[PDB]
């Protein structure tokens, strides 16, 4: 039940980003499975999820311009960013729900700069 | 090449066969004739201790089918918890619309009860006695047992057998979260101008206008579960404030759940055990569209509790005809439209919201 | 649905009994969750289903509910509960967070 | 010209062959208690089986189960409406016991029916009467109060039986002759 | 309405009422509306520059081979001199730029009946109004008609037998819908019209079991007569959007994307997810690009047994044509060179 | 047993399940002979004793004999034997022969087992069913020989063998005969009669259908209510294979002996022919021939009438006309110049 | 026939503008309707387009932020805006397409700045 | 389908014949279109269908090319047609423009 993920840096603004997040323990295919950021200094915000069926739903400051899937094979979360913007620098976190978000990921650090 | 079937027409005397895709109106046999099938009755019992050791003390009911099933069950379920010396007793109560949503689900057992039967049907003799705890099924028990430690939606059908003189469901308990309704039970279909959504409890109908749009639903529960995005039609570019069945009431998130000049009904009569969705005008009214009329909002009756009809309506922006509920009870009006001359004060109203 | 924390800080002493608000603009059905979050760390559940305790959590947490108004207890303050907790609703689409609410040592 | 027409399927084989004719089913081992009975009239049956109680005529043998099934399902609907007209006389259906023997007695048929009730099966949302001490009892372990000599036997013609969409449906009435 | 059916998978039989679609991939009569208006439409087309036509699908093709004698006699007989030519089908239909008009007047002189009784025939004039066919140089794409007709009747009604035309007075980009019928039951879904069949599948996600084409159209599908229509790339569905395929999360598999260059030159295709006849294909990181679909066999008849994919999904996707069976564009031989096998001259 | 779904258009209903289910089969049926090397063998031993000829007993025999005449031939030839099988058209009544086909012990060494050179003709000629009547009589011709495979309430075979009988018989194969009631309607029927019956105050003959007039006897285990039934009151005559039963009878007729029985394809239904009127009287003939509602000129009568017989009156659609009951005569008009039939059963 | 805009003026960053599209000489339910915007000194774009069906289609730019629709009663055409940049400052169009856009509006006039 | 517009200016006097050419990086069957705009006027449409001329506008206009490209020409440079031409593509969601070509006076 460890959720590992991957894929932060810097990013040029306009740019596009994608994140990992790979699990051990779970099968994503199975699960409900969320996108979480967190400005540096800001509370928490929800980005996207994914249902156990394939049904998608995303935030409208990200929608147009983020995509959330997954991979049966490698066992893997994916979150595809295209024209990066300032205000979309934070800590990205993958969670699992169940109702409720008992399994986090520890985190990656997404920083858009010009 | 396995379903094959025909058609037939009663005016003329002809038939057409062929191969395809088959949906059926099972909505109106809302029949206790069903034998169902749960899990094992070992297996139940177990999972049903298990949530009792977890702190879970009731079940909210999906659907009308869950209810029914849970009565079927309960007896030899309490016989069968009983001859394996757990003091547990299952309590089945009736259902109230609309269906609200729990937050816990069952677990599934590493290992049942070794000591009973092998089959549903197989052999319920002895009754049971009352037990001090009670693991109670929907019902007047929100005091004994709050909807925050009562599980709901934990059940996936397996089969639906269509035998010579019965019919039987098979069941079995999800090992995983789930917020949608099972897929297993729904048939959705278009052709031409025409369009239905449908499952056990929903039979939703839909025709092309100038515009697709919401021609007469016939409901038997209000169920909160979510229709599944792959089982709707044209499920993109569509508002969630357009539906004019709510979403948390399982209306499809769906271009065919729309109809110009109406939003969506979140303060309908939702309280009623069965209504139908009609578009014109209640018995002995009339609807006029003049701007001056009154801000939409809760669903009003079109008949006083003294049994006095109102003859005046009015609305802003609605479409003729006019968005009216079927009840027992009566014929209710839609949010938009309200009394023209009589106080609103004097009529009842909706009380629920979605 | 808007999720309204209260208070926004709070200070307290060890031993104290400290509560904080959440509050929702309409009905969530019990669908409501604690989270703590030390800082520089990733958050971590503490209570769900308004008032279930999960596992492995000291049991000195306490929820509770009085008209779409919840409510977070914690009995007896200790030197490592001092954190940041949020309120979520997890009844529809999108998923809200509270504000945040951290508390201080005295 | 021909209404009936059919087709017989072969699971083993996936073939299917049609036509017309004649087609005989077997309807036993069939869920037959939760049909739709539908007797001659609740009135009617209300005044046949009164005139029967004033002839001597205590109860009634049952010819078959679906008979007793029939009766079953009627009871109490009948004593609603036979509580409803002032009449003191409650029907009491029992078990069924094989072999089932030949009455003697027939059923009449009354030249009007009772002026007070309702005009079909299964509805009205009645409540139930209470008993008296007239017992008309149809079938039962109780073949000593009143003896097959005063039973009735075959009493009931089916004039339907209706397959529906969702429930089947069984149309009786009261013979006219032996 | 009322209907029975029979599933011989689980051998069970049951009756009642409600919603059925049937495999129609003739049982039903096309024609138009009235000769004379169409006469007059093809007449004022002609006047205003438009040449030819062609076709969406082989319905129309069949109903103006139908409908020809009767239309040059129409022609004939009030004094013009045009000619009506039908030639045969070429896969995939392309999609032509122009559009018939409508007549405000129809033609002084002629007949509304059906069928034309008086088989004489109009003799041949030098000026030629070509329906789809090897044409393409007297009357090129960009002065062709298409999608002109609009099937007027509609419903869930099966017992008709009719099918009437007409000319539409709106521009529109889509299939027509009165044709079309999808359906989802349980785990099987079904989209379907005339010249398609396409069917998926619940498995641990839904995907593409097989589908089974008798005519490469180019219409739009509509977004009503479409299922889980959000959430979807265009670069992602098995068949092509510019092939009238739907936009669907049932028009997908894993590991496989849009296949822009599959054999669309042929007649009748049968999509499926198995090996040809004695062949093998293995998965190996490094084989080659994505590229045109090649055959199982070269052009002397000698079977390939060696094949490679990158990233694709046992079993392989592959088409089945009347003359071979190709595969996706992701499979490529292991050891054979490929210059000199057959692959597909046809981009999407 | 066997599953299948049905629908009743007069009720308006639909259901399905198992049971017991007839239909009207008056191809989808392939009849062919067991072997053909011990046909050929029987013929030969059956010309041998004096056999000269078959007659049919119905259309199927004629169809089989139609189908396998060829290869019969080529047998034939193929072992020396100077016989010719000529298969000829059929015509009603189809009379019956007192001979049968002998059953060979073994059949010719030469020929093939399987189901193609044209023969050539022969002095000798064994005549099946057709306008022979003087090369070869009744009396030397043999009717009845073959036995036909059973296959129950099955539907899903396509193929049907026959088989020369060991053993004497009268009575029509009731491997395709199929009767069946169900509440107020019945049916007797085979390959070639689909006779309905109904229940108005007591059983009676309601319709029937024929495409053909056989001669053998309808057996007793597959008729209904075959007691208490005088053989002067069935519509059918017995001699024409119909059923000895009270499904088979009209109140106020007799047996109609002296129908038309000579039609290609009848059909007798209880109703006035086209642009007629009959009327009861007293003072009407006797029973005597069917009569055709037209005369030989297309002259239609109008007036008609018996003596105690019951409305609606009994008819026969035949191809080129409507023919009335042995118990209806023309009210004015003599009778002289009338169409009536001579054949008699 | 005769098409006008209506509703452009003046708004700030992150505002709300509602444009209109009023048609005369033809009804907008059974024709293609566009959306086209030419930022100041610069060349078309393309922003939206309605089928007669109901179908609607967005550029990659607006997706997720700007709404086509349309009124049967009034016989108008409209487009909601939600969280305007700068970047959205140019003039928009409304045009009827039958595979060429053959009748445009004057043209509105949309400015966010502070 | 990207839409390349060549040349990006154009100057010539009355009674020259200039060619604007406009290339497609895919297949477009025949759906191009040439509009003309003019300073603060809402463009206009000249040709449709490759060639198909619109009515109203002069024969001075003509269109059309053999291949992947596509041209478009004038007969007589009169004085009151100087303004700039765009290309479009009505084949494939998203529509495509192309970068426009400004002809004037020289």
């Amino acid at each position: 039940v460890q959720l590992l993920e991957s894929g932060g840096g810097l990013i040029q603004p306009g740019g596009s980003l994608r994140l990992s997040c790979a699990a051990s323990g779970l099968t994503v295919s199975n699960n409900y499975m969320n996108w979480v950021r967190q400005a540096p200094g800001k509370g928490l915000e929800w980005v996207s999820i994914i249902y156990s069926s394939g049904s998608t739903y995303y935030a409208d400051s990200v929608k147009g311009r983020f995509t959330i899937s997954r991979d049966t094979r490698k066992n893997t979360l994916y979150l595809q960013m295209h024209s990066l913007r300032v205000e979309d620098t934070a800590v990205y976190y993958c969670a699992r729900e169940r109702g409720w978000l008992d399994y986090w990921g520890q985190g990656t650090l997404v920083t858009v700069s010009s | 090449h396995h379903h094959h079937g025909c058609s037939v027409d009663f005016s003329k005397k002809e038939t057409r066969c062929g191969t395809g895709v088959f949906v059926y109106n099972d909505v109106e046999a809302w029949r206790d004739r069903y034998k169902y099938h749960p899990d094992s009755p070992r297996r139940l019992a177990a999972a049903v201790k298990q949530a009792w050791e977890d702190g879970i003390c009731g079940i909210s009911s999906v659907s009308r089918m869950e209810n029914i099933m849970w009565r079927s069950v309960e007896g030899e379920l309490n016989a069968i918890l009983e001859e394996n010396g757990v003091q547990l007793t299952v309590v089945v109560g009736s259902v109230k619309n609309p269906m609200w949503r729990g937050p816990q689900r069952l677990p599934v057992p590493v290992n049942e009860l070794p000591h009973g039967w092998k089959a549903w049907g197989k052999s319920y003799f002895v009754r049971a006695a009352k037990t001090n705890n009670s693991f109670v099924v929907d019902g007047d028990t929100l005091k004994e047992c709050p909807l925050k430690h009562r599980a709901w939606n934990s059940f996936l059908v397996e089969d639906h057998g269509f035998g010579v003189f019965h019919t039987s469901v098979w069941l079995k308990v999800r090992e995983d979260y789930s917020l949608e309704c099972d897929p297993a039970v729904i048939g959705t279909a278009v052709k031409g101008k025409e369009a239905v959504h449908s499952d056990l409890g929903y039979w939703i109908e839909s025709e092309k206008n100038d515009t697709w749009r919401l021609k007469r639903a016939h409901l038997i529960e209000m169920k909160t579960c979510e229709w599944p995005k792959s089982h709707t039609l044209w499920t993109d570019g569509i508002e969630e404030s357009d539906l004019i069945i709510p979403k948390s009431l399982a209306g499809p998130l769906s271009h065919h759940n729309t109809r110009e000049g109406y939003r969506t009904q979140m303060k309908g009569p939702w309280h009623s055990e069965e209504l139908e969705i009609r578009f014109e005008e209640c018995p002995g009214t009339k609807v006029h569209v003049e701007e001056t009329c009154g801000t939409r909002g809760p669903s009003l009756r079109s008949t006083t509790a003294s049994g006095r009809v109102i003859e005046e309506w009015c609305c802003r922006e609605c479409t003729m005809p006019p968005l009216s509920f079927r009840a027992k009870d009566g014929c209710w009006y839609g949010m938009e439209i309200r009394p023209r001359k009589e106080p609103e004060s004097n009529l009842v109203r909706s009380m629920v919201t979605a | 649905i808007w999720m309204t924390q209260s208070p926004s800080s709070l200070s307290a002493s060890v031993g104290d009994r400290v509560t904080i608000t959440c509050r929702a603009s309409q009905s969530v059905s019990s669908h409501l969750n604690w989270y703590q979050q030390k800082p520089g760390k990733a958050p971590k559940l503490l209570i769900y289903a308004v008032s279930s305790l999960q596992s492995g959590v000291p049991s000195r947490f306490s929820g509770g509910d009085s008209g779409t108004d919840f409510t977070l207890t914690i009995a007896s303050l200790q030197p490592e509960d001092f954190a940041t907790y949020y309120c979520q609703q997890t009844y529809t689409i999108p998923r809200t967070f509270g504000q945040g609410t951290k508390v201080e040592i005295k | 010209h021909h209404h009936h027409h059919g087709c017989s399927v072969d699971f083993s084989k996936k073939e299917t062959r049609c036509g017309t004719g004649v087609f005989v089913y077997n309807d036993v081992e069939a869920w037959r208690d939760r049909y739709k009975y539908h007797p001659d009239s609740p009135r009617r049956l209300a005044a046949a089986v009164k005139q029967a109680w004033e002839d001597g005529i205590c109860g009634i043998s049952s010819v078959s189960r679906m008979e007793n099934i029939m009766w079953r399902s009627v009871e109490g609907e009948l004593n609603a409406i036979l509580e409803e007209n002032g009449v003191q006389l409650t029907v009491v259906v029992g078990s069924v016991k094989n072999p089932m023997w030949r009455g003697p007695q027939r059923l009449p048929v009354p030249v009007n029916e009772l002026p007070h009730g309702w005009k079909a099966w299964g509805k009205s949302y009645f409540v139930r009467a209470a008993k008296t001490n007239n017992s008309f009892v149809v079938d039962g372990d109780t073949l000593k109060e009143c003896p097959l000599k005063h039973r009735a036997w075959n009493s009931f013609l089916v004039e339907d039986h209706g397959f529906g969409v969702f429930h089947t449906s069984v149309w009786l009435k009261v013979r006219e002759d032996y």
